[PDB]
């Protein structure tokens, strides 16, 4: 509706009878593929991150936003739990990292 | 439909084949790229994860799919299957 | 927070 993709913004202009409009907009480039799945199971239960997917770059599994190639670790913060390993398709063997426990234990 | 007195019909200048390619077209990058066709180049993504992706963009999570998917599947193909009968038993 | 503080370490 205005411009032709994610539209961001637009900037007003002037004609004699008319009007013309400028609009940025935001196009994907520079596409890779990957190896997706839904979910991640580690300790008998069912993973899913907070607001992205399951990627991996051929071995080490990754969570990465919708648009982006910007991978984190899977960590207990930016994914939370439902439901067990046995009722979802799709999901394999991996690890969800604690950022407590190093500190609980080798520290103090 | 007739042709007297000085009255002609033209033909359309792009007929029903390229129509129903365009709408081919139109119903295999939604089945086969989601919304990224639409906007610039087609990205590559799964029917149930595109899926996954409008429930969660009407606001419920992953897990009313994953772990319905056979139920969900059921439901979308006997509820296109009552297209056909809704539309050839009503003139 | 407070089960692993408790019963582990
Ligand atoms: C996939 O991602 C991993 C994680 O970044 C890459 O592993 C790194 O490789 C470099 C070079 O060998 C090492 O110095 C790093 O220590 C590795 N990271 C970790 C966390 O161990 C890996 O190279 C990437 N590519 C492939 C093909 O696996
Ligand atoms: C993911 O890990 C679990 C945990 O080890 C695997 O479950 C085991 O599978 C083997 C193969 O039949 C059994 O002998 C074990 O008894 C299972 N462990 C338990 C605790 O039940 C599971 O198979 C793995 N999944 C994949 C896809 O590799
Ligand atoms: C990306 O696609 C190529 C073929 O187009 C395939 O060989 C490769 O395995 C894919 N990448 C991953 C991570 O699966
Ligand atoms: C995905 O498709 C392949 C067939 O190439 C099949 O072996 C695999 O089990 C499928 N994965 C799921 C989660 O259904």
């Amino acid at each position: 509706f205005c411009g032709k993709g994610y539209h961001l913004m637009s900037f007003p202009q002037s004609a004699p009878h008319g009007v013309v409009f400028l609009h940025v907009t935001y196009v994907p480039a520079q596409e890779k593929n990957f190896t997706t799945a839904p979910a991640i199971c580690h300790d008998g239960k069912a993973h899913f991150p907070r607001e992205g997917v399951f990627v991996s770059n051929g071995t080490h599994w990754f969570v990465t936003q919708r648009n982006f190639y910007e991978p984190q670790i899977i960590t207990t913060d930016n994914t939370f739990v439902s439901g067990n390993c046995d009722v979802v398709i799709g999901i394999v063997n991996n690890t969800v990292y604690d950022p407590l426990q190093p500190e609980l234990d080798s520290f103090k | 439909a007739q042709k007297f007195n000085g009255l002609t019909v033209l033909p359309p200048l792009l007929t029903d084949e390229m129509i129903a390619q365009y709408t081919s077209a139109l119903l295999a990058g939604t089945i086969t790229s989601g919304w990224t066709f639409g906007a610039g180049p087609a990205l590559q993504i799964p029917f149930p994860m595109q899926m996954a992706y409008r429930f969660n963009g009407i606001g419920v999570t992953q897990n009313v799919l994953y772990e319905n998917q056979k139920l969900i599947a059921n439901q979308f193909n006997s509820a296109i299957g009552k297209i056909q009968d809704s539309l050839s038993s009503t003139p």
